[PDB]
């Protein structure tokens, strides 16, 4: 019954961190994305042309 | 832009450009045009370093056209190309004065008249000598130079500046 809650505990801890860390990341992720992409695609396009 | 020199004067979306615009290019050439995705997606006009036009319609990011005309606005054929020639070996000018306004002896490709000056030859943009295989611009500089084929081609076809017989 109490290591029932121990892992309990641990596990929903964890889980829920993973989750909260990782939705931040996706963010930050997202901006890198945006500003490597504007400039990729505008460069490659003008070459071809 | 500045990493070749490309320039746009219009609209932007999502930071790429959409546009009905003038436009140059690194070439130094100007552009009217229009955009999608930020690609040309138009029917626009090129007009050169040299002034000139030729013209681009866009399909998907790719050119299909033809028009072109010179910088004095002579009007041209790419195939067939019908002036100065069989029907009439008239210039530009000359077609569509007919006898230049005044007759000046600019009834040939330039003048008021003159000798070429160095010797060498016309060719219209440059001075050229069989005798030094030299190509020159009216600046009396340089031009790229030529071996046989091209020398020989010059010695036949144009007018040297020999000495006025």
């Amino acid at each position: 019954k109490a290591e029932k809650q121990v892992t309990l505990a641990l596990q929903r801890q964890r889980n829920l961190h993973e989750d909260k860390l990782s939705v931040i990341e996706n963010h930050l992720g997202d901006l890198e994305g945006r500003v490597l992409a504007d400039m990729f695609d505008f460069l490659s396009k003008e070459l071809v042309r | 832009m500045q990493y070749t020199g490309s320039q746009y004067f219009g609209e932007y979306i999502n930071g790429r450009m959409e546009g009905s615009a003038e436009y140059i290019l690194p070439t130094d050439t100007r552009y009217i045009g229009e955009m999608k995705d930020g690609m040309f997606h138009g029917e626009g006009t090129l007009f050169f370093p040299s002034g000139s036009r030729f013209d681009a319609i866009w399909k998907k990011g790719l050119v299909v056209k033809g028009k072109y005309t010179f910088n004095d606005g002579l009007q041209y054929e790419d195939k067939h190309w019908h002036y100065c020639d069989s029907y009439d070996r008239r210039f530009y000018t000359e077609i569509c004065y007919g006898l230049k306004p005044s007759g000046i002896s600019q009834l040939t490709n330039m003048d008021p008249p003159r000798r070429i000056p160095l010797g060498y030859y016309d060719c219209g943009d440059g001075f050229y000598n069989p005798t030094t295989r030299v190509i020159k611009d009216y600046r009396n500089r340089f031009l790229r130079n030529a071996d046989d084929d091209e020398h020989e081609w010059i010695v036949r076809t144009c007018r040297k500046g020999w000495l006025p017989m």
